[PDB]
């Protein structure tokens, strides 16, 4: 897995 | 909708108290009550819908990679597949709902370079988590959509905002996640994450401290990647 | 009920794959259909039933905190106190779901001391987390019911069960909460909570190592309150 | 607040 834009 | 006889700043509101008390669901059903008035949202309101859906399809999504793990160590009664079934068919419903919420008519009416991109990369989004789950033919049509979203928000955003701008940031970074994760494409991943982070640096000199705070958390984000893929 | 075509086993199955997901609506709705079925309930699936409904109203109960404090910060639009009330009201129908399920007929069938003290413990947890957002005389009779429920547990835990017994001890803390936290009565809660630790610390010789273990994780938490309340 | 029996 890789990191996307956090949830908020 | 059941929100059809709520004030549209009543639901927006609502939706920021139920994101104060980690109720997502709410928050997203408040907010696609407040998309269907039929008015634009703002900037703010904008990012209400995407924290909203973010946390319940993430929600879902971590759900569905605990059921799949466990599926297919048992492949190494129907029940297992059966729930994992189950969710996704919820977590498709929820990227539907969104999908439609763009289709319907965000995007459409959406003319600044500012909500244009940040719909067409929510499209994207979505279409990834539903590639996340798909199987087979729908696959690469999901596939191309999602790719044909970030394509056209990607053209938008190099052409009508600064390399360090918060959404053209992240919308660089979820594309080269699509890259690697989704299109089995991991060098154009590499290239993607290594030329926004360095046009993005050679831009930071233009910010104020807190777009500098703003722009550099997402570079990170490309840096923890690329350490992650290299 | 939507479980009534599943098999009793698939429903525990499925429970348990929901647990390990993070699911615990999904969990509680699985767990409900189980007792819908008829037959009693074994210790592991006492516990299933239990796991499943104290996340599920836990997380009612921090939302709901969240939106009293934001109401009575307000009170030093209409919004916050809809909002409230609507999660409030979702919790309210969640532990009479509960009461439900142990009124017909979990309690009246439980013979031995172990499901019985077990669900009567559960019957005063949810009247208790009622009357966290009880209002007025509905108040004064749902702490009795509360208090009602929890006496009888103990009354039986005292006469069948050993000191250290973890069903026991979790009671003892539970009923020691309620005394502090709902009935005003923290003299009530800290005798309570000093003579079952003192009780279960002279007990604890008898044990194997996990059962010590079980027992000592219990009894840490009525020191930590212990701590709070002197 | 008080601590009670975890959820588990
Ligand atoms: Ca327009
Ligand atoms: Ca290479
Ligand atoms: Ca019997
Ligand atoms: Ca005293
Ligand atoms: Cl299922
Ligand atoms: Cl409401
Ligand atoms: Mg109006
Ligand atoms: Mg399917
Ligand atoms: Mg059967
Ligand atoms: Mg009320």
């Amino acid at each position: 897995r890789s990191f996307s834009e956090p949830f908020g | 909708g059941a929100m059809g006889s709520m004030e549209r700043a009543s639901l927006i509101q609502k939706a920021k108290l139920a994101e104060q008390a980690e109720r997502y669901e709410d928050m997203a059903a408040f907010m696609k009550g407040a998309v269907e008035k039929g008015e634009e949202l703002s900037c703010e309101e904008r990012n209400l819908l995407s924290v909203a859906y973010k946390n319940v399809v993430g929600g879902q999504r971590a759900a569905w990679r605990v059921l799949s793990s466990i599926e297919q160590k048992s492949n190494e009664g129907p029940e297992v597949r059966e729930y994992r079934e189950k969710v996704e068919t919820e977590l498709q419903g929820v990227c539907d709902t969104v999908l439609g919420l763009l289709d319907s008519h965000l995007i459409k009416e959406a003319g600044d370079a500012e909500s244009r991109v940040f719909y067409l990369k929510m499209k994207g989004d979505y279409y990834r988590y539903l590639a996340e789950v798909a199987t087979g033919d729908d696959k690469k049509r999901i596939i191309d959509s999602a790719r044909s979203a970030y394509q056209e928000a990607m053209d938008i955003s190099k052409k009508e905002m600064p390399p360090t701008n918060p959404i053209r940031l992240g919308l660089a970074l979820n594309f080269s996640v699509f890259h690697y994760e989704i299109a089995n494409s991991p060098e154009e991943a590499i290239s993607l994450a290594k030329t926004t982070f360095d046009e993005a640096m050679a831009d930071l000199h233009t910010l104020s401290e807190d777009s500098y705070k703003d722009s550099t958390l997402i570079m990170q984000l490309l840096r923890d990647n690329l350490t992650l893929w290299t």
